């Protein structure tokens, strides 16, 4: 985790050793699921490319540009998440449900 | 298509009848079926009990959901209650879809 300082067009990057990041997986499928929409931001096809993580966002019901009573709002800090410093790491496992072979 | 649960083996049909009680026969034999019966009806109580399984709402939504509510404002009659003459009425259809989910 790094901090950026700017003054007089000078730009300084330094380590902030006590800062954290937060990571959680949505295991119970309680959030709008945006992955199957074929967006950008996937891991690069070439292993030596460094990539930027895409911003998360979601849509809900509307009438025009206006919300409706059913349209829902989600705070993602209302989920338990794991906080990690530079020494910490994150891991989880997942098993696919039974699905028919793709026919190649 | 009207609604509810399709069932291959639904709850069975329950059929009830008053057994016919004939009036006095002729005292000389006749083959014709007896057409003269005592007028009867029957009354009683019927009790039915269903156990329903519920699927609880797991939603992580922040803002409050729409609920089914009784109107707060005053009225001559209570909704879903008898009136002055004593008859019960249902003022509106009540559907089951209020809470929300994500696709």
């Amino acid at each position: 985790v790094k901090e950026v300082t700017q003054n007089e067009g000078t730009k300084t990057i330094a380590n902030n050793l006590t800062s954290t990041i937060q990571v959680f997986t949505d295991s119970e499928y309680q959030l709008p699921y945006v992955l199957g929409s074929a967006h950008q931001g996937c891991l690069p096809p070439f292993p030596a490319d460094v990539f930027m993580i895409p911003q998360y966002g979601y849509l809900t019901l509307n009438n025009g540009a206006q919300a409706v009573g059913r349209s829902s709002f989600y705070c993602l800090e209302y989920f338990p998440s794991q906080m990690l410093r530079t020494g910490n790491n994150f891991e989880f496992s997942y098993q696919f449900e039974d699905v028919p072979f793709h026919s190649s | 298509l009207m609604g509810g649960f399709g069932l291959k083996h639904p709850p069975p049909q329950i059929l009830i009848k008053n057994t016919p009680v004939p009036a006095d026969p002729p005292t000389t034999f006749s083959q014709a079926k007896l057409a003269s019966f005592i007028t009867q009806y029957s009354t009683g109580q019927v009790s039915v009990e269903i156990e329903w399984e519920l699927q609880k709402e797991n939603s992580k939504r922040w803002n409050p959901e729409i609920q089914y509510t009784s109107n707060y404002y005053k009225s001559t009659n209570v909704d879903f209650a008898v009136n002055v003459d004593g008859t019960y009425s249902e003022p509106r259809p009540i559907g089951t879809r209020y809470l929300t989910r994500n696709l």
